[PDB]
RNA sequence: ACGGAAGGGCACCACCAGGAGUGGAGCCUGCGGCUUAAUUUGACCAACACGGGGAAACUCACCAGGUCCAGACACAAUAAGGAUUGACAGAUUGAGAGCUCUUUCUUGAUUUUGUGGGUGGUGGUGCAUGGCCGUUCUUAGUUGGUGGAGUGAUUUGUCUGCUUAAUUGCGAUAACGAACGAGACCUUAACCUACUAAAUAGGGUUGCUGGCACUUGCCGGUUGACUCUUCUUAGAGGGACUAUCGGUUUCAAGCCGAUGGAAGUUUGAGGCAAUAACAGGUCUGUGAUGCCCUUAGACGUUCUGGGCCGCACGCGCGCUACACUGACGGAGCCAGCGAGUACAACCUUGGCCGAGAGGUCUGGGUAAUCUUGUGAAACUCCGUCGUGCUGGGGAUAGAGCAUUGUAAUUAUUGCUCUUCAACGAGGAAUUCCUAGUAAGCGCAAGUCAUCAGCUUGCGUUGAUUACGUCCCUGCCCUUUGUACACACC
């Protein structure tokens, strides 16, 4: 007796983007394959995480420095979908790296 | 400063050698046979190597070559 | 180290009970967490253990890894005279 | 756990830095590798890959136990939250970390540091790499220091090229009048290097064309019309 | 290796033509010297706004003092009629320190005093070491396998030429095949009316309204609906390869020009970046570390206060200025990098107070959602000033109001009123830089409880003059000479 829908929202996280991007792949094609009404996985502006540093351990030297960084996208997916379908898909197809949040926002 | 080092030379030779009747005139059509018959890795050298390989063709063209 | 007797026995019966610690490097702390007593007699008595041979010590990022050998296990056992059927939490058969 | 995103990866990989450093500390008798840090809806799996696996988990399966009592208080995690995993090395050859440890362990039994480098490089191009270069840095049977190289086949060093192929280890030796330090690099084969591009970028293969023959002039194969 | 020897090429850490400067002034900061109890220390192109070194406490390493053991373990030794521990109150102390004493009370084998040993050390040695970084060297340079020449150290391959930013290629060849470097490669900046899509981004139509017009239209508001992805995003891809053409080239590598392009300097900017080496720096980043030193009134650790900021003086990064292309009033109103609170208290809108700093009450934001369209400065328009060290310049001081802070005096910092100094474009000399570049202008982030005149990034306005050379300073290759090899110091 789930036939409420959840409005439920899928966001996700990540350093590296293949297998971010495979994730979300694999949800859409699981919201396609139940007959899921949806708002695609929207794109997020990456945020580059940076740090600037010098290179010299003890201040001798050319004034050298260096940024590291990485990026995080998002990708966050939103449904319009029933219950019991939508959190089987958020248990399933986990990739380490890409972190799943899901927010019911019901 | 455009010198085409070592690379793309001896890929478009050996490209020509072993497929002078497929090979055109055309820089575009030279490029998808670099793409099909060719794993080059990246897609710059790719077009290096397929426009050497148009400027050969045209050399040879033009008549007969060295090497 | 000048320990009153029964925070030892308490730190005793903790490592004992279930074999493993950490004991963050920072001294001067008020309590060290699950154990109710102050860190710097934990880490200055698992450094004795540790000289008698009883704990394997080690260092890294200021967490003190502390893990209980087998004569460990039998000199608290003896110390907490508790009955020699009984094992630390680490022996327990926690597999797959 | 409420926290700002990118603060929760930066703190996922300090964690990461906190597990491998701490497994190095401890497993380096056992020709440590490296460590995998899985996150499951419910199990925060922690796969270990080193060399001597049956040593690593213990008699009764109790070492990798206590292992993995220490992480739940590292880190104050929750039991049946976190659970290890031991897994033996695909290929110890290839890998610079075992190599860097093993030899390492052969330098503290007092080898010769000559044959000892010499035979790691061996046994890495046996392993069916394609280059292996060792450093030995510090004092070689002198108070002066020196650096000895050792090397094998071609190491690349420009280019993410040397991200992707070559992979290198560095370590410290403490002996009975210095330190030595260790770097090791191993430049894998590319064809063989998984989930990524399988040659150099300047590898170029061309496809041998196939032979044809051209004399059929008027050939007019008529199959069987359909409608 | 060097040549005030030759050949051929390069470099705004070289110059020519220039631009902006510094060096003159005041100040901030960093050194030296002096001074001091200490003014802790390491660096002297490649030291000097460098050690992330913007230190009031901590930091800390120095100084005058006061605590404690955080001396494991083994043995001996005392010792349960006390090995020992701790303390109210007073003297003592800076202390509400049982530090030391007066008295006494408490505590139980953990300890106490000796031996061995072990730890701790921002103690010494970077001329014992690792790791890292810097430099030689941003140049294009290295290397070994067979083969040739040498008795040999070595040499050829690695070169007569031309070309390239390139040991980049065309080539000639006792050299043939190769390896590292360069290139290739990744990040980033462009171009995508082509794809996928979007209430955490925008747009259209239409609602429901506001106003002005009265013609159906203009500028607005609404998280009401339908629809779209051009811009904003980010994935897969496309695109440029000197493409076409014309010159010039043993007609080959390649160079020059025009056209089409978004882009024709390797498309711009970077990230990695070879062999060999320095007695280059770092033990003061490391629980990296060998040796030496110390390890009890300690060079361990902690507490209080002071210093790292003193000042007859010299030097190095910079900041504000010397004004009219300006200062000061109003009004216009334009960004992109960021960042932001949890076991803590961050970014702050909005409403009230105060003249300001600021204060208070609420509300958002764990972030394309909220600060935020960061309504930033330079800039623009209209006025006051009018060549007067003047309304420039704002240093040095006096008084007061607040904020952070356990604590602000040796002014932390912000704000209000006043005194307003030197400074007239700065000698010798010297620094950086050829296109969204220099320069001007600010903002964000790192330091951060509070503090930048610093650095790392970002964007605004945006040029003059080259598009060359070996004259100065050097770099690469070749030839030559050398009585040099710790190598012209
Ligand atoms: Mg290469
Ligand atoms: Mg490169
Ligand atoms: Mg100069
Ligand atoms: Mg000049
Ligand atoms: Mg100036
Ligand atoms: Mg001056
Ligand atoms: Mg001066
Ligand atoms: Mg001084
Ligand atoms: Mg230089
Ligand atoms: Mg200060
Ligand atoms: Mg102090
Ligand atoms: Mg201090
Ligand atoms: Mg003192
Ligand atoms: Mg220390
Ligand atoms: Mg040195
Ligand atoms: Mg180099
Ligand atoms: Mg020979
Ligand atoms: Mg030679
Ligand atoms: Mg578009
Ligand atoms: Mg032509
Ligand atoms: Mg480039
Ligand atoms: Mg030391
Ligand atoms: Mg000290
Ligand atoms: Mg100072
Ligand atoms: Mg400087
Ligand atoms: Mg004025
Ligand atoms: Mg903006
Ligand atoms: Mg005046
Ligand atoms: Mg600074
Ligand atoms: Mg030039
Ligand atoms: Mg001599
Ligand atoms: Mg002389």
């Amino acid at each position: 007796q789930e036939v409420v829908i959840h409005k439920i929202r899928i966001n996700l996280t990540s350093t590296k983007v293949k297998q971010l991007e495979n994730v979300s792949a694999n949800i859409i094609k699981n919201a396609e394959t139940f007959k899921l009404v949806k708002k695609g996985p929207v794109r997020l502006p990456t945020k580059v995480l940076k740090i600037s540093t010098r290179k010299t351990p003890n201040g001798e030297g050319s004034k050298t420095w260096d940024t590291y960084e990485m990026r995080i996208h998002k990708r966050y997916i939103d449904l319009e979908a029933p219950a019991h379908i939508v959190k089987r898909i958020t248990q399933i197809t986990i990739e380490p790296g890409v972190d799943v949040e899901v927010i019911i926002a019901a | 400063g455009r010198v085409r080092t070592k690379t793309v030379k001896r890929a478009s030779k050996a490209l020509i050698e072993k497929y002078y009747p497929k090979l055109t005139m055309d820089f575009q059509t030279n490029k998808r046979l670099c793409d099909e018959i060719a794993t080059i890795q990246s897609k710059r050298l790719r077009n290096k190597i397929a426009g050497y390989t148009t400027h050969l063709m045209k050399r040879i063209q033009k008549g007969p070559v060295r090497g | 180290m000048l320990i009153p007797k029964e925070d030892r026995k308490k730190i005793y019966q903790h490592l004992f009970q279930e074999g493993v610690l950490v004991a963050k490097k920072d001294f001067n702390q008020p309590k060290h967490e699950e154990i109710d007593t102050k860190n710097l007699f934990v880490i200055k008595a698992l450094q004795s253990l540790t000289s008698k041979g009883f704990v394997k010590t080690q260092f890294s990022w200021q967490y003190y890894y502390y893990t209980l050998t087998e004569e460990g296990v039998v000199y608290l056992r003896e110390y907490l005279n508790l009955p020699e059927h009984i094992f630390p939490a680490t022996y327990l058969a926690g597999q797959s | 756990a409420i926290i700002s995103k990118k603060r929760k990866l930066v703190a996922d990989g300090v964690f990461y830095a906190e597990l491998n450093e701490f497994f190095t500390r401890e497993l380096a008798e056992e020709g440590y590798s490296g460590v995998e840090v899985r996150v499951t809806p419910t199990k925060t799996e922690i796969i270990i890959r080193a060399t001597k696996v049956q040593d690593v988990v213990g008699e009764n399966g109790r070492r990798i136990n206590e292992l993995t009592l220490l992480i739940e208080k590292r880190f104050k995690y929750k039991r049946g939250t976190i659970a290890l995993y031991a897994e033996r090395v695909h290929d110890r050859g290839l890998s610079a970390v075992a190599q860097a440890e093993s030899m390492k362990f052969k330098l503290l039994n007092g080898l010769a540091i000559r044959r000892a480098a010499y035979g790691v490089v061996r046994y890495v191009m046996e392993s069916g790499a394609k280059g292996c270069e060792v450093v030995i840095s510090g004092k070689l049977r002198a108070a002066r220091a020196k650096s000895m190289k050792f090397a094998d086949g071609f190491l690349i060093h420009s280019g993410q090229p040397v991200n992707d192929f070559i992979e290198t280890a560095t370590r410290h030796v403490l002996l009975r009048q210095g330190v030595l330090g260790i770097k090791v690099k191993i430049m894998k084969d590319p064809s063989r290097n998984t989930s990524g591009p399988k040659a150099l970028p300047d590898a170029v293969t061309i496809i041998e064309p196939k032979e044809e023959e051209p004399v059929l002039e008027p050939s007019v194969k008529d199959y069987r019309p359909t409608e």
